[PDB]
């Protein structure tokens, strides 16, 4: 099924973006005074925070490339949620229409 | 094993430039940083900069005068700090340290003593210090050796190539007319000497020399 | 850039007493503070990481506490091998910084 | 209907995750200096905050297991919203297609 | 409204020394601080933007550091053309504000 293929891919791409995201954030932010997004464990928590949009504001990037990273993480999280939701809708719709004989 | 290897010493002329090295071993990850830290004699630790060797990106302490440039060789896993246009303010021990991207320095090198001066490299003269014929004794005997006329610092002094470390003091060097001198002291049971041997090994890295000197009765 | 203040600069104690080194940060840094011991002519050695987390092969008498801006290294039952300079270091914000050190005298 | 079965389950699992979430947060965070997520009433508010992604940043976990808890809460909230939305789409689509005789 | 304090008001230095101008902000402003030089009868000239970012055509001996509330302009190897008033300015919060200036005397 295309929808599960798409939902599966995005969820693997998301994990990859969260990991590379953590790595790249630290690389982009070290060098910038006042930057807090500068060790891998907290940076990875930051990435999860960001992908989900949970907005604690305990950590955020202060640099251009940190912020670019942030956006790729947001979009990957947002994209994968839309593809999961759309896959869940496709599943339910095709199952409801077989539950009607249609 | 020793995780980070640095040269003991580097002598540099005022205005000249030196490239320090820090060879790594043990567990290595692409997420590791090498940091450089400066300590002037009698003073504190001062952060110089950091490098991520598996990416070449380096960051510097922007609050001090920029004397350093950091580089790495990923195949020999060596970190380099190019120090340039040095004055005597730049004389210090420079340590390298390893950070697993989690904020603390788990392992440090032994440090490179950089001396900035126009004066010249001189290996030390090592002379024994055994008691005179008149000297009486108790349950213990004090011996020593005299490390004289070397440049620059440091010297490392061992007794029986490290096996004898209890009851030893090496005094700090005193500098006079562009040459260093110090003594090292060892105490052992009276009964044991000269039955069992006592020898001072005197490494001076800046000249690449390590001399041995046995302490025999006069 | 975070300033770490260490008080006092020299701590004189009696053998066997419990000793405490202070490290105050210029702004709130969670528990992102680490401690090092540097004996005479030796290199620094990590004693405590993240304010209170023990390190393997460090005597059980070294401990740490604090959070925010106030941090303490404690030694239970001080002894001769503890004679050394002690530094704190923060990793909360770029750049990492060290305190100025406290010397332990017995 | 599968979609309402799924939407109903997730909403019951969400309430359960919010309650266990509050309990576990406090357990994970007590012990960690500076932790604020350390009493049950505010921890339960925290859980709602987190599941919804409303991002006030008045409370957040500072520990590994607090943060793991946070993620299970986020994912439970996110998952249950996607299943509700997908159920609402299935309902409307099957009702629009009966409103066309199809 | 952000107050910027500059210390000292006059800095007297010897030719060739490294000099440092201070600028303390009344609250945390990231690195949103810029530096200007104003020679006698001349207009101000931007030296450093965003605490440490160099400007084109400004001597490589001018640098800046700091973040939050504490900022420093440094000059390596001071020389005669450096004799001037130096100001800091913040752009963190409305309205923009200037420090009161430090005069460099050789
Ligand atoms: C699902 C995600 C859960 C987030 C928990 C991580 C926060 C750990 C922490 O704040 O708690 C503190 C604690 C550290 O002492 O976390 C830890 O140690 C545990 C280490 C966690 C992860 C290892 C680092 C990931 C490396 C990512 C970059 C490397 C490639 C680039
Ligand atoms: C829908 C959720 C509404 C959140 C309101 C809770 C905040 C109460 C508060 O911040 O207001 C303060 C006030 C407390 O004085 O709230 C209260 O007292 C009321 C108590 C509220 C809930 C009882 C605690 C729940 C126990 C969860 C853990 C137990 C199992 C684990
Ligand atoms: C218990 C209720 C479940 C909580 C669901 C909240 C979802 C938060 N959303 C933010 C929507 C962002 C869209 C931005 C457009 C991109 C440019 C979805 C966040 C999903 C994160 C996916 C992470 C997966 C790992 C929805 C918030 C919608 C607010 C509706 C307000 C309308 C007035
Ligand atoms: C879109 C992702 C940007 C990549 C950022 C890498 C960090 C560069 C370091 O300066
Ligand atoms: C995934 C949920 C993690 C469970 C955390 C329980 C708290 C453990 C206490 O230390
Ligand atoms: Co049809
Ligand atoms: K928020
Ligand atoms: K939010
Ligand atoms: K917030
Ligand atoms: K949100």
């Amino acid at each position: 099924a295309l929808h599960w293929r798409a939902a599966g891919a995005a969820t693997v791409l998301l994990v990859i973006v969260l990991l590379a995201g953590s790595y790249l954030a630290v690389l982009a932010e070290r060098g910038a005074p006042g930057a807090q997004l500068i060790t891998y464990p907290r940076a990875l928590w930051w990435s999860v925070e960001t992908a989900t949009t949970v907005g604690y504001g305990d950590l955020y990037p202060v640099t251009l490339w940190g912020r670019c990273v942030a956006v790729v993480v947001m979009v990957a999280g947002i994209t994968s949620f839309g593809l999961v939701t759309a896959a869940l809708a496709t599943w339910f719709v095709g199952r409801e229409q077989e539950r009607r004989g249609h | 094993q020793v995780q980070l290897q640095q040269p003991g010493a580097e002598l540099v002329k005022p205005g000249a430039s030196v490239k320090l090295s820090c060879k790594a071993s043990g567990y290595t990850f692409t997420s590791d940083w090498i940091h450089w830290v400066k300590q002037r004699p009698g003073h504190g630790l001062e952060w110089i900069g950091e490098i991520i060797p598996s990416y070449g990106r380096a960051n510097y302490n922007e609050k001090i005068q920029k004397k350093a440039t950091l580089t790495a060789d990923k195949s020999s896993s060596t970190a380099f700090m190019q120090l340039s246009s040095l004055t005597s303010e730049d004389s210090a021990v420079y340590y390298c340290a390893r950070e697993r991207g989690d904020g603390y320095f788990a392992v440090w090198g032994a440090g490179t003593t950089v001396t900035v001066s126009s004066a010249k490299t001189t290996p030390p003269s090592v002379y024994p210090l055994a008691p005179g014929s008149a000297a009486q004794t108790n349950s213990m005997v004090t011996l020593g050796c005299l490390v004289k006329g070397y440049f620059p610092e440091p010297v490392t002094v061992t007794w029986n190539s490290g096996s004898l470390s209890s009851g030893v003091h090496t005094f700090p060097a005193v500098l006079q007319s562009d040459l260093y001198t110090l003594s090292s002291s060892v105490t052992v049971p009276s009964s044991s000497w000269p039955s069992e041997t006592v020898t001072c090994n005197v490494a001076h890295p800046a000249s690449s020399t390590k001399v041995d000197k046995k302490i025999v009765p006069r | 850039d975070i300033l770490l203040t260490q008080s006092p600069a020299i701590l004189s104690v009696s053998p066997g007493e419990r000793v405490s080194f202070s490290c105050r940060a210029s702004q709130s840094i969670g528990t992102d503070i680490h401690w090092y011991q540097q004996r005479t002519n030796g290199s620094p050695r990590l004693l405590i990481k993240y304010a209170s987390e023990s390190i393997s092969g460090i005597p059980s008498r070294f401990s740490g506490s604090g959070s925010g801006t106030d941090f303490t290294l404690s030694i239970n039952s001080v002894e001769s091998e503890d004679i050394a300079n002690y530094y704190c270091q923060q990793s909360n914000r770029w750049p990492f910084t060290f305190g100025s050190g406290t010397k332990l005298e017995i």
